[PDB]
């Protein structure tokens, strides 16, 4: 069915789009955190 | 439990501060030191604890540090285990699977 | 229909091939750490 299909496709692009978020934002913290007893 | 902690979660400055009654002791799952840290893929980690002399065991399920890096396929550190001791490969766990087993089972 | 399912197929490659690099980094933001109130 192509209904079913195309709304497949739309929420997996949104999911995409907040995963590429979601990795942005750990490497964000993996950038700004604190490293001292595991350097 | 701050070794085992660490050895799970691949803390090897820890492990190395914190190191035989230790070394090769298990949680009420049975699971030593090295038996968390091949499970959760820290070859480091494995290959520091087996350095200090960590014995190849079995947890209450049967599974050797082989066992537990071949379900979650990380081939680093099941090399490690490997180099070191060529009698882990064919240990048997509690139904009679294999390292060999739950990597081709696990894909 | 087939031309939708096989570029969800690649979509889903790609999330996956993603996750699993977001997986990596959380292991490392967990190895990497400091724990000290929480120990």
């Amino acid at each position: 069915l192509e209904m079913e299909i195309l709304k497949q496709k739309y929420r997996l692009k949104d999911l995409t789009f907040l995963l590429e978020k979601q990795h942005e934002l750990i490497k964000l913290i993996i950038q700004k955190m604190e490293i001292i007893s595991e350097t | 439990s701050p070794l085992h902690f660490a050895a799970s979660y691949g803390r090897i400055n820890t492990c190395q501060r914190l190191l035989t009654r230790l070394l090769n002791e298990g949680d009420l799952h049975g699971m030593t030191p090295l038996h968390l840290a091949a499970k959760n893929g820290h070859d480091k980690v494995v290959q520091l604890l087996l350095k200090k002399g960590a014995l190849f065991l079995s947890d209450h399920n049967g599974w050797t540090a082989l066992h537990h890096a071949s379900m979650g396929g990380y081939t680093q550190t099941m090399k490690v285990i490997l180099d070191t001791n060529l009698k882990c490969t064919d240990r048997l766990d509690e139904d009679g699977n294999t390292a060999l087993h739950f990597a081709a089972r696990e894909g």
